[PDB]
């Protein structure tokens, strides 16, 4: 709601002051990374 | 007459030596270690 307006039913956080000031917003939760990795596990080496 | 026998016979030590002789003249190189048996196959994810 802003006031001294001619305009109703306004949504979405503004570009005005999106932190009230306050500090960054703080999640904890996971993740996954599943990926190709190249990586020569034991071969490609002096047998002795 | 037979000492040539009973000699070739006997002072069949140093022959060691003169192999190495050999080898001290010889190139060496190793062979790094090889991955047998098949492998595994990886197509592509469904890409749109």
């Amino acid at each position: 709601k802003l006031t001294r307006t001619r305009l109703d039913r306004l949504y979405g956080l503004p570009a005005a002051d999106p932190n009230n000031g306050k500090e960054y917003y703080e999640i904890a939760g996971r993740f996954s990374l599943i990926s190709l990795v190249p990586s020569n596990d034991d071969y490609q080496t002096p047998i002795a | 007459a037979s000492l040539i026998y009973r000699q070739l016979l006997t002072n069949s030590y140093t022959v060691d030596l003169s192999d190495e002789i050999q080898e001290i003249g010889s190139t060496k190189s190793q062979n790094v270690t090889i991955n047998p048996g098949p492998f595994a196959q990886t197509g592509y994810a469904p890409v749109n």
